[PDB]
RNA sequence: UGAGUAGCGAAAGAGGGGUGAGAAUCCCCUCCACCGAAUGCCUAAGGUUUCCUGAGGAAGGCUCGUCCGCUCAGGGUUAGUCGGGACCUAAGCCGAGGCCGAAAGGCGUAGGCGAUGGACAACAGGUUGAUAUUCCUGUACCACCUCCUCACCAUUUGAGCA
RNA sequence: GAGCUGUAAGCAAGCUUUGAUCCGGAGAUUUCCGAAUGGGGAAACCCACCACUCGUAAUGGAGUGGUAUCCAUAUCUGAAUUCAUAGGAUAUGAGAAGGCAGACCCGGGGAACUGAAACAUCUAAGUACCCGGAGGAAGAGAAAGCAAAUGCGAUUCCCUGAGUAGCGGCGAGCGAAACGGGAUCAGCCCAAACCAAGAGGCUUGCCUCUUGGGGUUGUAGGACACUCGAACGAGGUAGAUGAAGAGGUCUGGAAAGGCCCGCCAUAGGAGGUAACAGCCCUGUAGUCAAAACUUCGUUCGAGUGGAUCCUGAGUACGGCGGAACACGUGAAAUUCCGUCGGAAUCCGGGAGGACCAUCUCCCAAGGCUAAAUACUCCCUAGUGACCGAUAGUGAACCAGUACCGUGAGGGAAAGGUGAAAAGCACCCCGGAAGGGGAGUGAAAGAGAUCCUGAAACCGUGUGCC
């Protein structure tokens, strides 16, 4: 997908609209993307093996990649993505900007 | 890893290191059967290793042939 | 063929633990392996002397999970009776 | 039943009686048993009478 | 719908304890009863884990069921001498060559397959939850081999072998 | 070029920009059955011989490779009978077998029901089916033709001819061809005469067998004497690049929806994106890309003469008994089968639907031959006034399964939580199951056949009787 693990991204649709977040997950098997601070589900938790706790765990939940584009690192608005090569390895270059990633 | 089984000596040293890591693999199966082994990825990598080497030896001999 | 493959894994039961006291050992071996090459294999690789070898093979137990009705592996179990004052095994 | 020199073999036809009634029959060539040169070696192989009429070896 | 009806598939249990949430149906004990040229003990064909141990009781159990020939998790079958192979063959089958036949094919020699048959060397005690002429114990036996031993023969008017 | 060790929820662990997983091309291994091929056999097994290795004081044991039959060639031997053959022995063989797409094509063999309002001739039908064989197409093919004229010139296939001419218990029914128009378009090679050598028998060419001349021909021709295993472009298999709005606002749980505004377009195909998106993503149009295999396009001989000879023999054809030609023996040509008979040779033969004479056309008894053609187990990309889970394949789902049958065979039912498991922490009843609460969600009546939930059927309160 156009997004990668470890990217600063911006979300479009859903209840969470127009909020910043970082990426620490990726699911290319299902185009499924977990962003920080979005889809704030509250999972019911039983004790886990020898862990003696019982409660509701409030944690992240992943969203679809089609609702996420990354931002321009220069101007800061959400921008479209293009592909370009730079001295051997190809690089991810956002549209309407010359900067990479 | 991949290069070294070609870059080392032709046939000879491969045979005793073959039965060396076959001894090692045998030890992993023994200790897994008694339930003590930890690195379960070793039981995949040693048997892969063997195929790696076997194929190079076999190609080598057909290439010499 | 290669002696390091002819016996696959030992089996640890209460019966097995009983027999290691009186110096008979239990092993699961290859299906094609017969009474004698397991013996030559074991003194070749263990430095031990073994007097009598008994052999028996188990067919797979039928076993059910979910909705599938598969068959577990056919096994061949070997009993090796060491001689007197022979060395021990891990 | 075959013929070695010529392609004569038993063929299937239909005998028809009076009142035009049709039933299936067979047709046999006039094969004979006799001792013949096929290779340089003598053998006894079958031969049709029409083939023997054309003056072959014995 | 019948209708809460027919049926619940030959049979003597009863009582006290124990488990359990629940007990006519499970377990322990005491009497009674039944079979006993069998309903006893081995072992074919066949079945394929139903065997044992520990859990469980939704479905199977013509009721119940704490129970099992059900489920789940483990565990259990050891052979030179037993049965069959590397021994033989009958009936029959297959069949190089061949002999026949529109084709496929059919018949069949040598030969081979084929036990229900013939030959063929271990047995009586112990052992656990499951195996036992298989495991342990002592005494044996059969076939084959020689790093060895003693006795004898002749190494061509040749011992020995078949 | 970044998550990944499938389905599938695992933490005992571990691999990865020193470039993983993945995709494409070519390689290596590939146990044991299976034509199965060392011998046997009841598939998935057993028992061997030889050679070479491991191991043992040896025996036992282990590995590797060969070891089936038939056919072709070569060698040796070649009984009875030792002229000689059968046969036997050895070696060489990417040789054959068996399967397959239930399709398509040739052959061999080959029904009945049915129709005839019964039925035997006929029909069904040379259908189904069985056997053999190969092909990607097969068969057929260059005139002993079609035809009757200022004539056409290999086959094949499509329209037409035409339901015509015909055939037929002249019933039922069966049923053409040529002329014309189109697709396609390739024409060639032998045998014989004669010559040359070598091939021996000699009965001195009456025959060898291999080359070359010697050649394929009908208003005749030929002999016969005169005449000159590379590099390149385009595809295929992996792929890459690729324009344009989180535009504002409203409802909403979520905007792709409504209103008001912009942009791209060789791209408004399509799919996904919490609801109906060209501008969110994958993409799409164009534009590129191949290290390696693979498929297509450019290189590395005649005229004249005509003494003599040849022009396909148990062959054409005929009789008898059958078959196929639309044609059922009829006026029955023509093609083929079986038996018997059996010519002609260029002044020669064959056909022109009995047959005979004239006339016209043609040269059989020898072969090869692409394209137009038929068909989809497949693979690629698409399409549908095709189905939307009693439909559509039997099979949307672990289906040819479960199950039934001894076996051949027969042969089912069974799709849907949610956008995300966020799949019910915690409390109470209880042994559990199951419930009641609390919580998640937009929904809990949404909680594991879980979208919607009709009817039969079964309950509970009741207004009237």
């Amino acid at each position: 997908m156009h997004v990668k693990k470890g990217d600063k991204v911006m979300v479009i649709s859903g209840k969470d609209k127009g909020k910043q977040g970082t990426i620490l997950a990726a699911f290319p098997k299902k185009d499924r993307v977990l962003v920080e601070g979005v889809n704030m589900v509250k999972k019911h938790s039983k004790p886990t093996q020898a862990n003696p706790q019982g409660g509701i765990s409030n944690q992240e939940a992943p969203i679809h990649v089609s609702n996420v584009m990354p931002l321009d690192p220069k101007t800061g608005e959400v921008t479209r993505v293009g592909y370009k090569v730079e001295d051997g390895k190809k690089v991810r270059v956002a549209k309407k900007s010359g900067q990479v990633l | 890893m991949k290069a070294n089984e070609i870059r080392d000596l032709t046939t000879a040293e491969i045979e005793q290191k073959v039965k060396s890591l076959k001894e090692e693999l045998f030890n992993l199966r023994f200790q897994l059967a008694t339930g003590q082994l930890e690195n379960t990825a070793r039981i995949r990598e040693v048997r892969k290793a063997i195929a790696r080497m076997k194929t190079v030896i076999r190609e080598r001999e057909i290439a010499a042939n | 063929k290669d002696p390091r493959d002819v016996l696959k894994r030992p089996v640890i039961t209460e019966r097995s633990a009983d027999l290691m006291t009186e110096k008979k050992y239990t092993f699961e071996v290859d299906v094609r392996a017969n009474k004698t090459e397991v013996k030559d294999a074991v003194e070749s690789i263990f430095g031990v002397k073994v007097d009598k070898v008994n052999i028996m093979n188990y067919k797979g137990k039928s076993k059910r999970v979910g909705r599938y009705t598969g068959m577990t592996s056919r096994r061949r179990k070997a009993i090796v009776k060491l001689t007197a004052d022979s060395k021990e095994i891990e | 039943r075959k013929c070695v020199i010529t392609g004569k073999k038993t063929t299937a036809g239909n005998n028809r009686s009076h009142a035009m009634n049709a039933s299936k029959r067979t047709w046999g060539a006039n094969l004979q048993k006799v001792r013949i040169l096929v290779n340089g070696k003598p053998k006894k192989v079958y031969v049709s009478a029409r083939a023997l009429k054309s003056g072959k070896v014995e």
